[PDB]
């Protein structure tokens, strides 16, 4: 076995699994999902005695997901689900892609109202869509502003927002938000006169966030360790999982 | 903060 040496021992046989996903979304201004998909990878860090054979079980085929495709570390034996002797230390067990039944962590709802030739009233609502007892964090909503913008007012009850002139966007940062909640920002965008004819091609509003679960739906069901020679067994292994779901491209046309 | 990271796995 060219990725794992022979004399490995730990008194604490311990393992950690990391389900890392990024959810990509393109949504129309009234809420149709135009494109969506998750790219995931599972990373394992193991400190296990000897040459353990491991079995990774997840909810592939009431919580149950669809992998469109996926690829495996050299140690996974192909033929009917997932088996290996892992390398010692940290390594990437698998990489996968999902499109069906994704949990979109946020809905963005834009409202833009032209007020004469002078102002845009913009309202943006964000809805968290996941368990009440879970918190997203590092939320960033980014609202683009046109080239003739002379100044901007904003009010937001949650988080903090700044207009960044050099970037033609209002950036709204929220430290944390629980599931099943709603929040808004209001902005007035003040405009310089501009050449009347050509009209504003509105870029989409983008978000970033991190959520403590897998937008694809993936749940780790078990990580089985059988080591047939050494006097530790599966119950002796201490096991942890963590889910880190982050936005990729997450855009709502407006 | 975060915290996270890890949860116990049965």
């Amino acid at each position: 076995i060219g990725w794992r040496r022979e004399g490995i021992k730990y008194r604490r046989n311990e393992l950690f699994l990391d389900v890392l996903e990024s959810v990509n979304l393109l949504m129309s201004p009234q809420g149709q999902v135009l494109s969506a998909h998750v790219s995931g990878r599972v990373v394992m860090k193991s400190y296990l005695s000897g040459m353990p054979e491991c079995k990774f079980g997840m909810n592939d085929k009431k919580q149950s997901i669809a992998i469109d495709d996926c690829t495996f570390h050299q140690c996974v034996r192909l033929s009917r689900s997932i088996s290996f002797i892992p390398p010692d230390g940290e390594f990437e067990l698998m990489r996968y892609r999902t499109t069906k039944d994704i949990i979109l962590p946020f809905r963005v709802i834009p409202l833009v109202r032209e007020v004469g030739r002078t102002k845009l009233e913009v309202k943006v609502v964000i809805k968290s869509n996941f368990k009440p007892s879970l918190l997203a964090q590092k939320i960033e909503v980014r609202i683009p502003t046109p080239l003739n913008t002379s100044g901007v007012q904003v009010i937001c009850m949650k988080g903090k927002a700044k207009y960044k002139a050099s970037e033609n966007a209002i950036v709204w940062k929220i430290k944390r938000m629980a599931g099943m909640k709603e929040s808004q920002i209001s902005a007035e965008i003040e405009l310089l006169p501009t050449n009347d004819k050509k009209k504003w091609a509105r870029p989409p509003i983008s978000m970033n966030f991190e959520v403590p679960f897998a937008p694809s739906g993936l749940k780790v069901r078990y990580l089985k360790v059988f080591e047939p020679k050494l006097n530790y067994s599966d119950h002796d292994v201490i096991k942890w999982v963590r889910y880190i779901g982050r936005s990729g491209i997450y855009e709502t046309r407006c | 903060d975060e915290e996270y990271g890890y949860e116990c796995l049965d």
